[PDB]
RNA sequence: ACUAUGGUUUUUAUU
RNA sequence: GCGAAGAACCUUACCUGGUCUUGACAUCCACGGAAGUUUUCAGAGAUGAGAAUGUGCCUUCGGGAACCGUGAGACAGGUGCUGCAUGGCUGUCGUCAGCUCGUGUUGUGAAAUGUUGGGUUAAGUCCCGCAACGAGCGCAACCCUUAUCCUUUGUUGCCAGCGGUCCGGCCGGGAACUCAAAGGAGACUGCCAGUGAUAAACUGGAGGAAGGUGGGGAUGACGUCAAGUCAUCAUGGCCCUUACGACCAGGGCUACACACGUGCUACAAUGGCGCAUACAAAGAGAAGCGACCUCGCGAGAGCAAGCGGACCUCAUAAAGUGCGUCGUAGUCCGGAUUGGAGUCUGCAACUCGACUCCAUGAAGUCGGAAUCGCUAGUAAUCGUGGAUCAGAAUGCCACGGUG
């Protein structure tokens, strides 16, 4: 787990706050381009494209212990091998092998 | 599908021909990116763009068919 | 080297009573969806009928028997020697390999409907002028190199 | 042998557990960063209070935990029915309210935490540690068990040399499912080198 | 009309704390004799038996995933109050609803 | 119913 | 289809140029500002320079501090080089029957005995024999699971028996039969007849839903080899640190001079096409699934009920069954080209996006050499879910129909 990647992850939260948030009634009018064929809020146009990063495009959730991608369970956060480890110890509810 | 049909314009190439009459007669300008479509107003001014490692001088005229930046600016160094 | 069977239970046909009539379908078949080949079964007696079709009220239990698989060669060994020699197949098999080699010959006409084909290559087998004998005529050529076996 | 884990791999059967947490099924993911941070202010206080087994328990939203100690006296004094100096603390470090239980303890030097924490003792010092080693079997032995191994490695010598050593007594069976092993590690470096100590001891089977 | 809600991942466990809470019932006037068990589910669950390079070789782990509701007619001057501060059972969420 | 090859150098016991 | 469930930027290794630094991340010291919000110019942007408004937490106002902006040291950053350093985890045989111990015995000793030898098995399993004997770990047990007959329950699930009947499990009403959550019984080689040191240990027949560890899972001894990996992670040695570091904007892993596994589809009439027509499991969902109803050739859109998820939502499964119709025509079957427009998403559809509607129709008659799977609900075969997901599969993992 990268130490930029966690950085960026908690900037994304404050910035989905500023640029995704409360613009999405005035992006649904300045995004249509044919409806009069005329320029009058260019400055405006090139405000849905002001945010880069904060959007849901790059978000991704990731394994909890590693920032991996890739082979997790995301209703415990945990790896598919921690998982394992977690379970021998009682650690994730009522998750068992036998003993039924 | 795309806006508004065929080829659309960038602010960054907008402004740089209307400064064409304020900062008049000079060496080409560096604009970098290779994406951006011609259009008939870019008559007059001198530019350049990013070959991957330097820039290399790109001017348009009434001769041309519509066009992106790139099919001027080849990248590749073999065939 | 340790089975032994377990020969497996298997439904005879409902209306002729015969386990034969009911193997046959099993060969005739495709992608095991196994209907067509029973709406092709008996189908192929009427057609038959114009022909040279052996016991009709036996349906095709007779008419196999005018199809002739005897001998088989290749992958043997006798005496612990490798040996060329033809083997005799089991009668619960020679007529299960007679049935793959009518309905491979008779699927394989270039003319009418299976229930036609069928019927053709049935009542030319029971005259011996058949389609599709090429193919085994190098193994039957293996099988009469040998009378002397071992 | 020897990566077979008694507290890790074999731990999902007939042992007891010393941690248990609830929460909401859609927060759980979210709940796991704060496993860590009711151990480490935590951690550093069970051997101030002579702890042999912490059970951490966790309700939602919630913190209670039970501690293990033969020596409660270190850490609440007389009588042992007035918990409020530890819970005080136990609720401070944690940021939430709290209420924490105090469990009793049976054949205490007959643990293999006992044993570890009475040999590492030995080599965190570099000092003479076989002479700790032969007491802890003949201290085990003698108080109930039927085998155990005592092992370490690292800094044995001799002056420069590493070495690794153990010396077995009675049998104790290490890839048997339900065999119930007490087991603790133990590392170490003293910024002069690296140490180590294994414990595993057999009391009976099921 | 109010319903308390009882989730457990062990069909013995809801019938734990189904007398429980019955046994709790029966010590604050009369509320709870015999609930519905209602529908049940099951979730299960893959992981790897060696860290790196086989995720073809699995074992499995479950959960039974049991829900129940109790409903009440009529809530009391005990119903409000001893009820909700029933601790009840560890390895159970308990909620009040509507 | 069937055949000959391989120079020289060459790593675990512990952070 | 493997490290790496969906690599346009991002990711990232590689590569160009901007922009920022004792570092965004861990702690400590000198100095300033509330973070933040509002706005103009420079730049595509990371950032740079101005102009206002707030005065929180803390607070007798003291200066502190979350945080923001400049300084300085110890130290930070780096999927940087290397698995002949040092951990950790590791391939496959394989649930395979093997690997070992103490005290005796034997040889000059390394070594041997037992554990070999003789029958038997799935078996170091059990009898036989015995200068070697009894033991340990692995095994077998243990644990999970299934058809049948019972048993608890009795629901919005089911309807035998009985009452009524929009003539229906529908409604009465019922726990019969399925069934849902679970617990039992049955099988003992018992019985017949064979096999065999008539031993140990096996094999047919009868009955039974099923029998000779009933089957199948879940159980991983000794281990094999300078075993794999500096790319999950740890980290010495060595290097970069006004950066090879993080951040931006460009690109590269599809440039094409040379080229390949693995896997799939047609080669028919047992079809191709338009209708009629029969039967599902696994599951899945509140900034969620999204209905009713209209519109859009369609992908979708307007819109927002019901359900916190067995009286709501995703969702009419296809192969199969039967008419009509073309016809042995390289095929009225089959699939590369080819030219544009729609729908959804996204800095962005230049370029190797997906979904959607057309016209042209090269190749293809089961394919040279070499060669793979499976003993039965197995092999084969046609569809449907689940997970990944801003937009992106026929792959990954499951399940049903036929067999």
């Amino acid at each position: 787990a990268k130490q930029s990647m966690k950085a960026r992850e908690v900037k994304r939260v404050a910035l989905a706050d500023k640029y995704f948030a409360k613009r999405a009634e005035l992006k649904a009018i300045i995004s249509d381009v044919n409806a009069s064929d005329e320029d009058r809020w260019n400055a405006v146009l090139k405000l849905q494209t002001l945010p880069r990063d904060s959007s849901p495009s790059r978000q991704r959730n990731r394994c909890r212990q590693t920032g991996r991608p890739h082979g997790f369970l995301r209703k415990f956060g945990l790896s598919r091998i921690k998982v394992r480890e977690a379970a021998m110890r009682g650690e994730i509810p009522g998750l068992k092998k036998a003993s039924w | 599908r795309s806006l508004k049909k065929g080829p659309f314009i960038d602010l960054h190439l907008l402004k740089k021909v209307e400064k064409a009459v304020e900062s008049g007669d000079k060496k080409p300008l560096r604009t970098w990116s290779r994406r951006s479509t011609i259009f008939p107003n870019m008559i007059g001014l001198t530019i350049a763009v990013h070959n991957g490692r330097q820039h290399v001088p790109v001017f348009v005229t009434d001769e041309m068919v519509g066009h992106k930046l790139g099919e001027f600016a080849p990248t590749r160094t073999y065939r | 080297r340790r089975r032994v069977i377990g020969q497996r239970k298997i439904l005879p046909d409902p209306k002729f009573g015969s386990e034969l009539l009911a193997k046959f379908v099993n060969i005739l078949m495709v992608d095991g969806k196994k209907s067509t080949a029973e709406s092709i079964v008996y189908s192929a007696l009427e057609t038959l009928a114009q022909r040279s079709g052996k016991s009709e009220l036996e349906a095709f239990e007779v008419a196999l028997e005018n199809v002739r698989p005897t001998v088989e060669v290749k992958s043997r060994r006798v005496g612990g020697s490798t040996y060329q020699v033809p083997v005799e197949v089991r009668p619960v098999r020679r007529n299960a390999l007679a049935m793959r080699w009518i309905v491979e010959a008779a699927r394989k006409r270039g003319d009418k409907s299976m229930a036609l084909r069928l019927a053709n290559e049935l009542s030319d087998a029971a005259e011996n002028k058949g389609t599709a004998v090429k193919k085994r005529e190098d193994v039957h050529r293996m099988a009469e190199a040998n009378k002397a076996f071992a | 042998g020897q990566k077979v884990h008694p507290n890790g791999i074999r731990l999902g059967i007939v042992k007891p557990w010393n941690s248990t947490w609830f929460a909401n099924t859609k927060e759980f993911a979210d709940n796991l960063d704060s496993d860590f941070k009711v151990r480490q202010y935590l951690t550093k206080e069970l051997a101030k209070a002579s702890v042999s087994r912490i059970v951490i328990e966790r309700p939602a939203k919630s913190i209670r935990v039970t501690i293990h100690t033969a020596r409660p006296g270190i850490v609440i004094g007389k009588k042992g029915e007035d918990v409020e100096k530890l819970r005080k603390v136990v609720a401070d470090i944690a940021g939430v309210p709290a209420q924490i239980n105090i469990a009793e303890v049976r054949k205490p030097e007959l643990d293999a935490k006992l044993v570890a924490d009475s040999i590492t003792s030995q080599l965190e010092r570099r000092v003479m540690f076989r002479r700790a080693m032969k007491r802890a079997v003949q201290n085990a032995m003698r108080l109930g068990a039927k085998g155990i191994k005592v092992e370490v490695s690292g800094r044995l010598g001799g002056a420069e040399i590493a070495r690794t050593e153990w010396y077995r007594e009675g049998r104790v069976p290490l890839h048997t499912l339900r065999a119930d092993i007490d087991y603790n590690t133990s590392e170490a470096h003293t910024t002069y080198g690296v140490i180590g100590v294994k414990v595993w001891i057999f009391k009976g089977e099921i | 009309r109010i319903r308390i809600r009882l989730k457990a991942f062990d069909h013995r466990l809801i019938d734990q704390a189904t007398a429980e809470i019955v046994e709790t019932a029966k010590r604050t006037g009369a509320q709870v004799r015999g609930p519905i068990p209602l529908p049940t589910r099951k979730e299960r669950f893959t992981v790897l038996i060696s860290p790196h390079v086989n995720k073809d070789a699995r074992d499995q782990y479950e959960i039974r995933t049991h829900l129940r509701l109790v409903d009440i007619v009529e809530p009391t001057e005990k119903t409000v109050d001893a009820l909700m501060r029933l601790d009840l059972a560890a390895g159970v969420d308990v909620q009040i609803s509507l």
